[PDB]
């Protein structure tokens, strides 16, 4: 259950893989956590040219998360009088003049904004892309970079992979469930379909739209979004892996705590507010928000759930009714109405306002119809009962306006404008985001078949299964990374110790003209493949290559499957057929290209040579 | 263009300016020596296993 | 026009040429040695069979000591064997997998090959302290390297699939002369014994005689009627033999400027591969696609004998120096040792 490395020689593979996609560049693998890892580790550790540069871009690092002006003041000084400074600025590449006076000018004038040194940043990431990420992708590190890519890009989730405990929530469609990672031991919360009641009640639909909207959402860490870390699906589960939120929603905290006072609304409505600006600059709306989406963590901090009925709008406008009754705009709830993110700033006030009263703001004496609260939304306009304050008030009558056009967040600058009402006027929203606040209500530890599935309906479900990159290197990095490297470079020195003593020593790919190698298994057999221009040659443990297979005598290179498993199918001229297996998704695409693109140019290349080709 | 066609006929007259013996004469001489080491060929005349390195040495 | 009779005069001299030739044609080397008694029937065995290759086999070369040789295959090797005990004395994988052709220095201090890569690298054998390492990497040809042989450890020559041969000097790694005048892919080439001539055969179904030093074309030879695979000296140098596809070997002698006969059968119909004459000279061994080694009465054109023992093209051959053995390379990625 462990995490186990591919060999080294896995990066024969990989990096050819990675270039056609051009992920070997230096942005690409910089921007990403585990890339960052070890580009970090081979530049302080491997090459004192680079060392200095990322000594001191961790430095600002540093700096850019220190909360206070206080704390920036004093690093900003400590900083540039740092002598990390004047080792960069007196040897090989110092910062640029027009850079410095830029640093120092603010600096000088003692504002420090946690923007301070993004002059420098820029520059030091222009001295580090080119001749030093050329050295690391000829480093081990790169080589090691590959092993852990090659772990991700082959992630294959069952339910055997994970420790589900209690269950944490239900819904109409599935579970959702407490769960522990097996690999790494990170606490997960997975949320549980059931494809047999799905298509019973034409919900894959939502299942389907649900797991887009997360895809959209589930990048940045947003601290107030229950986001999407794993998606997978066995026979009959569709399953999602989200943040683990064990506090109940709001609907059962409120019923049960009563009404909360303004101070109380205004700390969930903040965190609301943030988790709504986040999703409205990836350019969806929520559409469905309401008190019972609203999960409690552990700490009594809030998360917006269940993003199924949310929306794109990125390039083409949602039009029609969707939502729940009495949290929904004039806009949306008008159809063949082009509306947008203006259709949560309504819903927010709608749902705040029954957090203070207990319900919706349209839905008066228990009201049971349903054309019920469009009547109030669209005609009436709510007026408050006195009770509320000057300020309160003034918020809610701005977010439950009709007009898109005079409503708080709906007049250009969206949450910006939501954050400056004087309802909020007491806030610090970077701390805010940091969840610094105290949470109003910390919740008590411990409580809260006659139908067939048709493959065709599992069609649905085709490339359901993905994986936020962003989620499990953050996950990897905070856990096991560190520990599975330390192992996994004693037993790569071991095996080379080894290898020492038997004697070679001296490696069969390099030297001539091949153009691949790694480890397969034929029929099965595994042994260590040799692609070369006009051969793939092949191996056991013990000795160098005693069998092969010429270009030439290749006919075709088909996929085909074995044991519910995807393998090459070699065609070969005597009526024969030869049968590989990769270890890894990966590896079956990249040998499957190398070696479709090896025969045919080796036989085009045959062809025009006399004393090579077949004659009459 | 005609750098080469002038190219090829200087060719052709050198090769055309050479000393021609008769075919008679040139067979004789390749029999002749046929015939004068026909005994030191061992293709020709199955040696002995006790001079045969792949055999007996 | 000036292109005018510039192919009118080159046509007239090829009519002189060949007048001259037929002039000279008074007899035939059949009617010659018609008193000569037959070889009878020749008839080898296997005395050795080299196992190593992974691969098609695509050209051998015997050393001087008539027991070490060497040869190239498809797996991208170069194996130096003990014909002896058919243990192998060196394994040298190559920087290009596309070789085609390999030579045995005289010395035997040093092996060359070269194939698709264009190039002829030189290896030294008897190293520097101990391995076995590339000396030299001749650059320059426009083509495949088809062939080369050299002339000692200094020079070697070379065929091309860019038209032309060229002679090189080793330490400076430069062509001292250039062979240009065939009009196709040069497919081999072979040195005469005084290595102040050599001739060479094409894809334009000629052959041609070179001199080493002046680097002038001296004679032309035609009549096969398609291309020219492999080409041998008879021993005394006065003669050679040439392999073509059209299942035809035959024989020039230089003296006499011309054809001297024809070696073929109406059940051989596939290409020659290689040749090569025994000690005398009176055997002519060539290679064929049809995974047979026909052995020709070269005085009497009768077909004395045939090496069956490949499951494949037979795709070069040679005899050592002493005459004890005929080597057999094939593309079923066997040498075998005859006797
Ligand atoms: O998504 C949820 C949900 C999520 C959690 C949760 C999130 N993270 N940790 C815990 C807790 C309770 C829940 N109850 C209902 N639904 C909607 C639903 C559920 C099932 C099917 C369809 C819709």
């Amino acid at each position: 259950k462990k995490i186990l490395l591919p060999e080294p020689s896995i990066r024969s593979v990989m990096q050819k893989y990675l270039e056609d996609r051009g992920e070997v560049t230096f942005e690409k693998i910089f921007s990403q956590k585990l890339g960052y890892l070890l580009f970090r580790d081979f530049c302080l550790n491997h090459l004192e040219e680079a060392r200095p540069l990322v000594e001191f871009y961790e430095e600002i690092k540093k700096y850019e998360k220190l909360e206070t002006e206080e704390e920036r003041v004093a690093r900003s000084r400590e900083i540039f009088d740092s002598y990390i400074m004047k080792e960069l600025l007196a040897c090989s590449h110092p910062f640029s003049k027009s850079a410095t006076e830029h640093v120092q000018g603010h600096l000088g004038k003692k504002q420090v904004p946690p923007d301070l040194f993004q002059p420098y940043i820029e520059e030091i990431c222009q001295n580090l892309r080119g001749d030093v990420f050329q050295k690391f992708i000829e480093s081990d590190k790169f080589t090691r970079f590959c092993q852990w890519k090659n772990v991700e890009l082959n992630i294959h989730l069952t339910m055997n992979d994970f420790s589900v405990h209690r269950i944490i929530g239900r819904g109409g469609f599935g579970e959702v469930y407490g769960c522990r990672k097996a690999d790494t031991g990170k606490m997960y919360a997975m949320k549980c379909l059931d494809k047999k009641r799905i298509k019973m009640k034409q919900g894959e639909t939502l299942a389907l739209n649900e797991r887009i909207m997360l895809s959209l959402v589930s990048t940045g860490d947003c601290p107030f979004i229950v986001c999407m870390s794993y998606a997978f699906h066995t026979p009959d589960k569709l399953s999602f892996i989200l943040d683990l939120m064990n506090g109940g929603d709001l609907h059962y905290h409120l019923s049960q705590h009563g009404v909360f006072s303004e101070a109380d609304m205004r700390f969930y409505a903040a965190e609301i507010i943030l988790g709504l600006e986040h999703m409205h600059n990836r350019f969806v709306v929520y559409r469905d928000l309401k008190p019972a989406n609203i999960l409690l963590d552990e700490h009594g901090h809030v998360r917006i759930s269940d993003l199924g009925l949310a929306c794109d709008f990125s390039k083409k406008k949602p039009h029609a009714s969707v939502g729940t009754h009495g949290y929904m705009a004039p806009e949306v709830l008008q159809k063949g109405v082009a509306y947008d993110s203006s259709a949560d700033w309504f819903s927010l006030g709608c749902m705040l306002f029954k957090l203070l009263r207990g319900h919706s703001p349209f839905r008066q004496h228990k009201t049971k119809d349903k054309h019920e609260i469009d009547r109030m939304t669209l005609t009436m306009a709510v007026e408050l009962p006195d009770s509320f304050s000057p300020e309160l008030r003034s918020l809610l009558e701005g977010l439950l306006q009709r007009d898109v056009n005079r409503r708080l967040g709906c007049l250009g600058r969206g949450a910006q404008e939501v954050k400056e009402s004087p309802f909020f006027r007491s806030l610090d929203w970077q701390m805010v985001f940091l969840q610094k606040y105290p949470p109003p209500l910390i919740p008590p530890r411990g409580e809260v078949k006659g139908i067939k599935l048709l493959d065709s309906d599992q069609e649905l479900y085709r490339n359901f299964p993905l994986t936020i990159s962003e989620r499990w290197q953050q996950e990897v990095a905070e856990t096991v990374f560190d520990t599975i490297n330390a192992e996994t470079d004693r037993l790569e020195a071991r095996k080379k110790a080894k290898n020492k003593q038997l004697g070679h020593e001296e490696d069969y790919a390099l030297g001539k003209d091949c153009i691949m190698h790694g480890y397969m298994s034929k029929m099965w057999q595994r042994r260590y493949f040799y692609l070369f221009p006009n051969r793939l040659e092949w191996r056991g443990e013990g000795e160098a290559p005693q069998s092969l297979l010429t270009m030439e005598e290749i006919q075709s290179v088909e996929e085909t499957q074995i044991k519910e498993r995807k393998c090459l199918l070699l065609k070969i001229r005597g009526g024969k057929q030869f049968i590989l297996q990769c270890d890894s998704d990966p590896e079956l695409v990249q040998w499957k290209k190398e070696l479709r693109d090896a025969y045919r140019e080796a036989q085009q290349l045959v062809q025009r040579v006399p004393k090579m080709k077949n004659k009459p | 263009s005609i750098a080469q066609a002038r190219k090829l006929v200087e060719q052709l007259k050198m090769e055309a300016n050479i000393d021609r013996i008769k075919v008679s004469k040139a067979a004789a001489d390749l029999m002749a020596y046929c015939e004068a080491h026909a005994k030191e060929d061992p293709l020709l005349t199955p040696v002995p296993a006790s001079e045969n390195p792949f055999r007996e040495k | 026009s000036e292109l005018d009779q510039l192919r009118q005069e080159a046509e007239q001299l090829k009519n002189q040429i060949r007048d001259a030739r037929k002039a000279c044609a008074d007899a035939t080397l059949s009617q010659i040695t018609n008193n000569i008694d037959p070889v009878g029937r020749i008839q080898m065995r296997t005395r050795r069979t080299l196992r190593g290759h992974l691969a098609k086999i695509y050209a051998m070369h015997w050393g001087t000591d008539s027991r070490l040789l060497v040869s190239a295959s498809q797996d991208g090797k170069l194996i130096i064997w003990d014909s002896y005990t058919t243990n192998k004395v060196h394994a040298i994988p190559l920087r290009s997998s596309w070789v085609m052709t390999c030579a045995y220095a005289p010395s035997g201090n040093y092996v060359a090959c070269g194939g698709l890569d264009n190039i002829c690298s030189i290896y030294n054998l008897k190293t520097r302290e101990g391995n076995v390492r590339v000396s030299r990497e001749l650059a320059g040809h426009t083509g495949y390297l088809s062939c080369c042989r050299f002339l000692d450890d200094n020079q070697i020559v070379t065929s091309s699939g860019d038209t032309t041969c060229a002679l090189w000097d080793i330490e400076t790694g430069q062509q001292t002369t250039t062979f240009t005048g065939h009009t196709g892919d040069v497919m081999s080439l072979s040195l005469a014994p005084d290595t102040r001539l050599f001739v060479s055969g094409a894809c334009d179904a000629s052959a041609k005689l070179w001199d080493v030093r002046e680097g002038m074309c001296r004679q032309t030879f035609t009549g096969h009627e398609s291309d020219i695979n492999a080409i041998c000296f008879f021993p005394n140098g006065n003669a050679f033999a040439t392999g073509s596809d059209d299942a035809t070997c035959r024989l020039f002698d230089l003296r006499a400027d011309q054809e001297l006969m024809t070696y073929s059968h109406d059940n051989i119909i596939c290409g020659i591969t290689s040749v090569s004459f025994s000690k005398s000279g009176r055997l002519l061994l060539a290679g064929y696609d049809d995974f047979n080694c026909n052995v020709w009465d070269a005085l009497k054109a009768d077909r004395a004998g045939v090496l069956a023992g490949h499951d494949n093209r037979v795709s070069c051959l040679g005899v050592t120096d002493d005459g004890m053995a005929v080597a057999t390379g094939s593309w079923d990625s066997f040498l075998k040792i005859w006797n």
